């Protein structure tokens, strides 16, 4: 019954050492000038987070290449099998079905 | 004797000697003496590093540092020999686990009312508080009145100062509030009867001294510092949470620098607005500062931009 006590040790040792660094030896009530400083090594950034198109298409493209490796995942389990002409010719289909989805998108990527 | 402009790097005659001068009250004095320029001999107790932010105030050879325990005689008889004035502000809050706290306001202002007095100084100055009364309060608030009385025997003319309660920049008085992000906001003691006192602004108390340090003719004439406009309410604690929108200690932490489950919860609510015949601030001119202008600055929590300030108080009554 240790799997599950193989990790709750590892996380309670993890959260131990962070509160004996963030808490305990810390408490900065003295001068501790938390004024307007601490702005990540800069000043006031009156602009918000702007949209960037070339950094959105990288999210979606990965997601559609990520799905059909899970279809491709039980290939070693598809070895010790029955009829295997089917098993070979269907396994080669998905990879080409992944490969064409490159070549259409490959004619327009952009500065990724 | 003086020379030239008093901007920096002048002479200005005076040679002070400011004891303490590490805390919120003692430091901000020396800043205005590191401008007009003078031999401000500052001795310190046990702090080599904690006094380092004091050095770009004295120009070059203006200030000078010495170590001194306080109870021993000659360690405070070696710096007081070449001086013109000497002001005192030594002391603390709660009794420590090494000292005795009783004669520390009696013998120790007398230990520097020793041959210090004899050697030829003038304009020796001590401090008071607007609430230190010999009636039965408190262990700190009275036994400061011992220092008002038992040290007055020596130096029969001082101009001991009696400032009001102070709000400032790095202080503890107002900062004891709004640091109560806690399991509840408990006022003292769920009542708004005598709140509030006179929160004088710390630039005025350090401007009263430097107008008294060459006044002249202010010896023995003790002074009491007027506060802001005008009294205040319990609305103060609501006003603190209005805009806020809800040294040399140790290496890791000092396990005892507490919020003092003792007299300290009532060491500030005993108000005693004292005699208005004391002269005491405006005649030590010229300074009169409110609270609602300098209230944005020192109150500072996690909004940090959006204030939208409109919170105020009428006077309050008995104004
Ligand atoms: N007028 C007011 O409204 C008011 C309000 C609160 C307190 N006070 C008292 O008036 C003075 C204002 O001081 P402050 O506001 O700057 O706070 P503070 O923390 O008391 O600073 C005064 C200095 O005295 C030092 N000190 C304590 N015991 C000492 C001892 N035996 N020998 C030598 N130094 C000692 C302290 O630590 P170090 O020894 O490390 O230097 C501190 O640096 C103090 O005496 C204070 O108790 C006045």
């Amino acid at each position: 019954m240790n799997l599950m006590l193989a990790l709750l040790t590892n996380f309670t040792l993890a959260t131990l050492l962070v509160i004996i660094a963030f808490w305990l030896p810390q408490l900065n009530v003295y001068s501790e000038k938390t004024s307007p400083y601490e702005c990540g090594f800069d000043p006031m950034g009156s602009a918000r987070l702007p949209f960037s198109m070339k950094f959105f298409l990288v999210a979606i493209t990965f997601l559609l290449f990520d799905l059909e490796i899970a279809l491709l995942l039980p290939l070693p389990w598809a070895s010790q099998t029955a009829n295997l002409n089917t098993m070979l010719t269907m396994a080669l289909f998905l990879i080409i079905l992944l490969a064409v989805s490159l070549a259409y998108e490959w004619t327009q990527k952009g500065l990724e | 004797i003086p020379h030239g402009k008093g901007g920096r790097s002048s002479v200005s005659g005076i040679v002070a000697t400011v004891f303490g001068a590490t805390g919120f009250l003692g430091r901000y004095v020396v800043n205005h003496l590191g401008r007009m320029g003078s031999q401000v001999i500052v001795p310190h107790r046990c702090e080599p590093y904690d006094t380092m932010h004091l050095r770009p105030m004295g120009d070059l050879g203006q200030i000078i540092f010495m170590d001194w325990n306080g109870r021993d005689k000659d360690s405070i008889r070696r710096a007081v020999e070449h001086s013109s004035v000497v002001i005192n502000l030594v002391g603390r809050e709660w009794e420590t686990q090494n000292f005795d706290f009783e004669d520390v306001f009696v013998k120790i202002p007398q230990a520097i009312a020793q041959v210090s007095k004899e050697a030829g100084v003038e304009k020796f100055i001590h401090i008071s508080h607007l609430n230190a009364d010999i009636k039965s309060s408190s262990k700190y608030l009275r036994s400061k009145a011992v220092g008002e009385k038992e040290v007055r025997e020596t130096f029969p003319e001082a101009t001991i100062i009696k400032p009001a309660e102070i709000f400032g920049r790095e202080d503890r008085f107002l900062n004891y509030f709004a640091n109560i992000r806690w399991f509840g906001g408990v006022p003292l003691i769920s009542l708004g009867k005598k709140t509030v006192k006179q929160p004088v602004y710390i630039v005025d108390v350090t401007k009263g001294i430097i107008n008294a340090i060459k006044d002249p003719d202010a010896r023995g004439k003790t002074f009491a510092f007027v506060g802001p406009s005008r009294y205040l309410l319990f609305d103060l604690v609501q006003y603190v949470f209005a805009v806020a929108h809800r040294i040399g200690r140790l290496f890791e932490i000092s396990p005892f620098e507490p919020w003092t489950t003792r007299d300290k919860v009532e060491r500030i609510h005993t108000t005693d607005k004292i005699l208005p015949h004391l002269p005491g601030l405006e005649d030590l001119g010229v300074e009169a500062t409110p609270l609602e202008l300098k209230a944005i600055e020192v109150l500072r929590r996690h909004r940090t931009y959006r204030w939208l300030s409109s919170e105020i108080e009428d006077v309050q009554p008995a104004k």
